[PDB]
C-alpha cells in the first residue's frame, strides 16, 4: 500500500 | 494493475496534501520524507537489527504532522491495516 503512495508523490511532482 | 483504482487513489492522497497545505510547503516536504524514511530502514543489504522501521513508524510520523487534521490521516489509515474495531 505504501508503494502506491511513495510512488504518488514522484508522479505528481 | 496497469492503472488500478487504487493507483489514482493514492495519486489522489498525495494531491489533496499539496493543494492542502499549500501555504504551508514545508509539510508536504516532511510527509514525503516519512514514507521515504521507510525505504531508507529497509536497503542496507541484510536486515541486521538496529531499531529498524516500517509501516508503525510511518504512521506515527505523519499522525504528527496532520496533528488535529486527522481528515487527511483517515486516508493514510486505509492503505495501513485497520487496527482494533
Amino acid at each position: 500500500n505504501i508503494q502506491m503512495l511513495l510512488e504518488a508523490a514522484d508522479y505528481l511532482e | 494493475e496497469s492503472d488500478s483504482v487504487e493507483f489514482n487513489n493514492a495519486i489522489s492522497y498525495v494531491n489533496k496534501i499539496k493543494t492542502r497545505f499549500l501555504d504551508h510547503p514545508e509539510i508536504y516536504r516532511s510527509f514525503l520524507e516519512i514514507l521515504h524514511t521507510y525505504q531508507k530502514e529497509q536497503l542496507h543489504t541484510k536486515g541486521r537489527p538496529f531499531r529498524g522501521m516500517s509501516e508503525e513508524e510511518v504512521f506515527t510520523e505523519v499522525a504528527n504532522l496532520f496533528r488535529g487534521q486527522e481528515d487527511l490521516l483517515s486516508e493514510f489509515g486505509q492503505f495501513l491495516p485497520e487496527a482494533k474495531r
